[PDB]
């Protein structure tokens, strides 16, 4: 029993994270099989940054240019293309340590974990989600760029972000892993904001699904709200709308539960209407709408 | 402005 914000387990990524040097900036890479990835701008400079032109930066560099260090082992760059954002330089070492993997995109309000690294060494492991407006909530410093989101399915690792900037509101903004951005965010150091969110429905419904499993029970109520009747309130509330889809997807936990989708957000309405009076939902103080379905799922 | 990590 009990529901956690929890993490995969992170040793998998571990093995993947070396350091990267490029003039005096430091920060991580991706090593798998013989490649390595990592964030364009490490090629940018206190100066750079504020207007680059990332072609023309690229090629009054070269494989010398860049210093990569695995552990304590210093690494041999032979190649360096660049994918959107990102970097790929070669190297002469398949990494050893590379698992099975794939890159993912990854969608709005489904969730990953992050390990976060600073000089090629892995400081934390925490668990994000996609926002709305694609950037995530997270805790990031300074050299935390390179560092990757990513899920696991079984064995196999599919990564879905890598880091490279914070924004004004203290939020982070990063990559697919072909560098592609999230968001229209761009690697620029200029001014750049993060659009309105908007509450993850389909999570906080999940959300109330674990609770239910775990126990506390305290606002169900026996009435029930149609799909355009709750929808009314979810605009009014910053909430997102909810869809057939969506209850569909919800169905398993409606079931376990014995629960409704309609009736819960029935039970939603209310809360939105009333507030918790400050009670507690699975000790949380207000809806969460970091945990998706699966996810929940996966730890009941 | 956006700052790099």
């Amino acid at each position: 029993s009990g529901f956690r914000k929890m993490a995969f387990p992170s040793g998998k990524v571990e093995g993947c994270m070396v350091q990267v040097t490029c003039g005096t900036t430091t920060l991580n890479g991706l090593w798998l099989d013989d490649t390595v990835y990592c964030p364009r701008h490490v090629i940018c400079t206190a100066e750079d940054m504020l207007n680059p032109n990332y072609e023309d930066l690229l090629i009054r560099k070269s494989n010398h240019s860049f210093l990569v260090q695995a552990g304590n082992v210093q690494l041999r760059v032979i190649g360096h293309s660049m994918q959107n954002c990102l970097l790929r330089l070669k190297v002469d070492t398949s990494n050893p340590k590379t698992p099975k993997y794939k890159f993912v995109r990854i969608q709005p309000g489904q969730t990953f974990s992050v390990l976060a690294c600073y000089n090629g060494s892995p400081s934390g492991v925490y668990q994000c989600a996609m926002r709305p407006n694609h950037t995530i909530k997270g805790s990031f410093l300074n050299g935390s760029c390179g560092s990757v989101g990513f899920n696991i399915d079984y064995d196999c690792v599919s990564f879905c972000y890598m880091h490279h900037m914070e924004l004004p509101t203290g939020v982070h903004a990063g990559t697919d892993l072909e560098g592609k951005f999230y968001g229209p965010f761009v690697d620029i150091q200029t001014a750049q904001a993060a659009g309105t969110d908007t509450t993850i429905t389909l999570n906080v419904l999940a959300w109330l699904y674990a609770a239910v499993i775990n126990g506390d029970r305290w606002f169900l109520n026996r009435f029930t709200t149609t799909l355009n009747d709750f929808n009314l309130v979810a605009m009014k509330y910053n909430y997102e709308p909810l869809t057939q889809d969506h209850v569909d997807i919800l169905g398993p936990l409606s079931a376990q539960t014995g629960i409704a989708v309609l009736d819960m957000c029935a039970a939603l309405k209310e809360l939105l209407q009333n507030g918790m009076n400050g009670r507690t939902i699975l000790g949380s103080t207000i809806l969460e709408d970091e945990f998706t379905p699966f996810d929940v799922v996966r730890q009941c | 402005s956006a700052v790099a990590h």
